[PDB]
């Protein structure tokens, strides 16, 4: 996600239709490793986005998708203090997501 | 009466130069590995009045007077050997237009290591030789920028620290943080990468003093810090009055020039490390060169893009030495030398993350900012684009820096996945193109995989909300 | 002559855009030249290219992978040094429409004689567009073919062919073909380079 094409409003969006367009630099492949602890943190493998050719990107956003733009419901909005962008050249792009989990219910 | 001192000689040769001290040294010099001199030093001690004893001999003191052997190392295959040599010396003075005298190339691998030098430095009968010094050249902001980053995992300085903290009256001084210090996101003019009155008064008097805090007192910045990214040298300046600053808080106070050659060569171990406070190196040192070239020329080299923009040509017919250079034009950047094993042994710590935190470790090897995106001018040439990191540019797998001074180009570069160190050097101020070239190609005949794109790394934090409840009422 | 390049791999899978890998580049020549032994040193060397080898498959639904370059072929002796190198790898085949480069033909280096050679052919594209190896007679290798393809919603398109050659530099080794799940190969080796040197 390009954090200036969006700006994330954490009550009022609810659907993937809410995300401008232009704001999104790839999409990833479904999850996988998908498990989760009775702290009720969930845990899934590192996601790669390959051969990547965007504008630079500051952000990123996980939704249940659902195939459809009305129903694909908005899950989490992520950031960092120090992993603060990535700037696109044709490279994959992995997410590595924290080891103990990165969305709690 | 009274002790003046002791004398060293030496096969009945003094090589003292004056009565040492009680706790003085003589270090002797230019001996062979693996040999015993406990039969051919001696020691006197000499009286004020001039009375000296006789020359008893280290044998006699029982003083085991022994060199250390030559430490072995499993090198290079035969047949990379004259791979390397091939490539090296097409980019040598008999080869067309290739005004370089000379070179040297360092190379360690999981698989061996090499070392050599090429050619000579114009003088008579001495082609060059490893012990020789050169000037290390920008490569030493690597030097500069870990000890910043040694003192962020210490605590002593953190990231979104605003520079008006360590020195005054900085043009943005402000809004200039020290993430943006590290990362080239500094909006400061750059004195020898951006201005052509400067570039030629040191072209044409190099051994002319400087003060390049000075200049960037009196700068317009370029653009508002954090909006873009650009290679400076005032940053590595600025990042050298953090440290300093530092010293005069928490260890004690030194210059720049003193700690960071403390720092490196008390950990590392680089005997030959030094920030040159003359116009001219420890002996012995390589002579470095130039030809004369027109002002449009010499910005063409000193630009921040010079080793892609190689095509010159060089069509002069007169040359100039330029060994003698004031380290004052570089200061923080620019100003180390040494010698090949030195240069190498950098590359090493570099790659082993000396200094450092395992996280800060992590962290260096993944932030990024642009440097030049280019297309690739042939198969060696490695991923159309380039970064500036924490503590070092990118290209593909490999991490290092590209630099000079006044005639000699210095190139040390490492590989994050098998930890394999290339470092290049050449003799010659035309030679900037050619010495990165040259790591290009060592690189791809040693790995082509190397030389594709890195994959980025992006970590979210991860997202916690509070256990939000309320409790209803009992009636 | 130098070695010929390894020819790279298309992606497999059941559905979806399916691109080609790259063909290899040829090698590079340096022609019968003289030099006496005024000029050679005491000592020489005569190092020849390996052909380099062929990106393998998938080895599931995935893309390909890339070539391997084709070994340098150095002579050397003192003041003397003459370097024909070798052809490039052919590039990985992927989903994008940008993959399956082709490999850069191998360049020549002379030193210490004023000697004469050419360079190699490049290796042709597969990608989005296909296309046939550069051909070469006049001493240096040609290149490789690039490979074929499937598209997402209709069926396969074709690769191209190896460029012809006389140069007995190395030929680069062909690209192979994006395709079904269970389908594809090992994409070609490039050719091993040469050497000939007479003594009088």
């Amino acid at each position: 996600i390009d954090a200036d094409d969006y700006t994330v409003n954490l009550t009022s969006h609810t659907t993937l239709a809410n995300i401008p367009s232009g704001a999104i630099i790839a999409v990833s492949e479904s999850l996988t490793g998908k498990s989760v602890t009775s702290a009720g943190w969930v845990k899934a493998d590192p996601t790669v986005f390959p051969e990547v050719t965007g504008d630079t990107g500051e952000a990123v956003i996980v939704y249940k998708h659902t195939g459809t733009a009305s129903t694909s419901t908005l899950l989490s909005y992520h950031d960092s203090p120090t992993y603060q962008f990535v700037i696109p050249n044709g490279s994959d792009i992995r997410v590595i997501w924290p080891t103990d989990g990165f969305i709690r219910f | 009466s009274g002790l003046r001192g002791y004398n060293v000689y030496r096969n009945g040769v003094r090589q003292n130069t004056s009565p040492v001290t009680e706790l003085g040294s003589v270090t002797i010099t230019g001996l062979t590995p693996g040999t015993d001199y406990s039969s051919q030093i001696t020691v006197t001690a000499i009286d004020m009045a001039g009375n000296e004893s006789e020359p008893k001999t280290l044998a006699e003191l029982e003083a085991e007077a022994a060199t250390d052997e030559l430490s072995p190392a499993d090198p290079l295959a035969p047949a990379v050997r004259a791979q390397i040599d091939a490539l090296v010396a097409a980019k040598m003075k008999p080869t067309s237009g290739k005004e370089a005298d000379g070179a040297m190339v360092g190379i360690e691998t999981p698989t061996g290591s090499y070392y050599k030098a090429y050619g000579g430095d114009r003088t008579k009968n001495q082609p060059l030789f490893l012990e020789q010094n050169f000037r290390y050249g920008s490569c030493s902001k690597m030097a500069c920028n870990t000890l910043l980053l040694r003192e962020i995992d210490r605590g002593h300085v953190d990231w979104d620290d605003t520079l008006d903290q360590f020195i005054d009256g900085i043009p943005n001084g402000d809004k200039i943080t020290v993430r943006y210090l590290l990362l080239f996101q500094d909006g400061l003019k750059d004195w020898l990468q951006g201005d052509p009155a400067v570039q030629q008064t040191y072209f044409l008097n190099p051994t002319l003093n400087y003060d390049p805090l000075a200049y960037i007192r009196a700068s317009t910045p370029v653009f508002e810090p954090g909006t873009d990214s650009h290679y400076s040298n005032a940053a590595t300046l600025l990042m050298g009055k953090i440290l300093e600053w530092c010293d005069a808080e928490f260890y004690t106070g030194r210059s720049a020039r003193e700690l960071i050659v403390e720092e490196w060569k008390n950990t590392v171990g680089m005997e030959s490390l030094h920030w040159p406070t003359t116009n001219y190196m420890n002996q012995p040192y390589v002579r470095g060169w130039t030809p004369n070239m027109a002002l449009p020329q010499i910005q063409a080299i000193l630009g921040p893009f010079a080793f892609l923009a190689g095509l010159l040509g060089y069509p002069t017919s007169k040359d100039l030495e330029w060994t003698a250079v004031s380290t004052t034009w570089s200061d923080a950047a620019g100003s180390l030398a040494g010698n090949m094993e030195d240069f190498v042994k950098f590359g090493k710590a570099l790659y082993e993350g000396e200094f450092l935190s395992e996280e800060m470790n992590q962290l260096r090897k993944e932030i990024f900012t642009r440097y030049v995106e280019y297309e690739p001018a042939g198969p060696h040439q490695g991923p159309g684009w380039m970064g500036f990191g924490l503590n070092s540019i990118c290209w593909g797998h490999w991490l290092g820096w590209v630099g000079n001074l006044g005639g000699y180009i210095a190139v040390l570069f490492y590989n994050q996945d098998d930890g394999s160190v290339i470092a290049t050097m050449l003799n010659n101020f035309a030679g900037h193109a050619d010495a990165v070239d040259l790591f290009y190609q060592i690189a791809y005949l040693l790995n082509p995989e190397s030389t594709g794109h890195r994959d980025w790394i992006f970590r979210p934090d991860p997202a916690e909300d509070a256990d939000e409840v309320r409790d209803p009422t009992l009636y | 002559g130098g070695a010929g390049g390894g020819g790279g791999s298309g992606r497999r899978a059941n559905s979806g855009y399916r691109y080609g890998g790259g063909g290899g580049g040829g090698g590079g020549y340096i022609d019968r030249v003289w030099i006496p032994r005024a000029s050679l040193g005491s000592t020489f060397t005569l190092i020849r290219g390996l052909g380099g080898a062929g990106g393998a498959r998938a080895a599931g639904s995935s893309n390909g992978n890339n070539g391997a370059p084709g070994g340098s072929t150095v002579f050397s002796s003192g003041s003397v040094s003459l370097t024909a190198s070798g052809g490039a790898a052919g590039v990985k085949g992927t989903s994008s429409s940008a993959s399956g480069s082709g490999g850069a033909g191998g360049t020549t280096s002379i030193s210490g004689v004023s000697a004469t050679g050419y360079t190699g052919g490049k290796g042709g594209n597969g990608g989005s567009s296909p296309s046939s190896g550069q051909s070469r007679t006049d001493g240096s290798g040609a290149g490789g073919g690039g490979g074929g393809g499937v598209r997402s919603n209709d069926n396969s398109f074709s690769g191209g062919s190896n460029g012809t050659s006389s140069g007995p530099a190395g030929n680069g080794g062909r690209g192979t073909d994006g395709s079904i799940n269970t389908g594809g190969s090992n994409a070609g080796s490039g050719g091993d380079g040469y050497v000939l040197i007479e003594w009088e």
